[PDB]
């Protein structure tokens, strides 16, 4: 979740004040997968060292 | 009912936000008249009009 700061102003004596309503918003981050495989022979396994 | 007074503590302005004052309201109540209207006698000095 992200915001922002609310926004102050100078005001005079008897004087109605403004709207400040602060602006929110969200950052979202997926998840990816990657992967690898390397075949073996049984011969290769086993005599090769 | 005799004086009361009550404390506003936010007066609102033109576009019903604050403005940063505040008020004092006090009032009460009574009423009068004459039930009979001979009971007295009144003199009137009446003057060239």
């Amino acid at each position: 979740v992200s915001s922002a700061a609310v926004q102050w102003s100078w005001d005079a004596e008897f004087e109605e004040v403004s709207d400040d309503s602060p602006e929110f918003g969200q950052p979202e981050i997926p998840v990816k997968k990657a992967q690898g495989f390397v075949p073996i022979s049984i011969e290769a396994l086993q005599d090769e060292a | 009912i005799g004086m009361t007074v009550e404390f506003i503590p936010h007066l609102f302005g033109t576009n019903r936000r604050p403005n940063g004052s505040r008020g004092w309201f006090a009032y009460y109540r009574m009423g009068a008249d004459v039930v009979n209207p001979n009971a007295f006698r009144l003199l009137n000095v009446e003057t060239a009009s």
